[PDB]
């Protein structure tokens, strides 16, 4: 059955690439640090006032 | 009111001291493009710094 799983892994393969395409939010652990840093440094700043 | 200190002249793009009316500092006095409304004179940021 070697074509049958070649054929599914290209159209996996594709789903991943299209899903990513599209404008689905899936990085949200990755933005999440650069919130959280950006925050805390905004948070340091404004405590100079 | 101004009390009584003699005037210099501006020198600017490059590091030299500064004293507006009593805002004393340091830094480089390049001039700027962004026009105020006509009735403001200080500017500040976050930390709250001219």
């Amino acid at each position: 059955n070697q074509k049958l799983i070649a054929n599914q892994f290209n159209s996996a393969i594709g789903k991943i690439q299209d899903s990513l395409s599209s404008t689905a939010s899936a990085l949200g652990k990755l933005q999440d640090v650069v919130n959280q840093n950006a925050q805390a440094l905004n948070t340091l700043v404004k405590q100079l006032s | 009111v101004c009390g009584p200190k003699k005037s210099t002249n501006l020198v600017k793009n490059k590091c030299v001291n500064f004293n507006f009316n009593g805002l004393t500092g340091t830094g480089v006095l390049t001039e700027s493009n962004k026009k105020f409304l006509p009735f403001q004179q200080f500017g500040r940021d976050i930390a709250d710094t001219t």
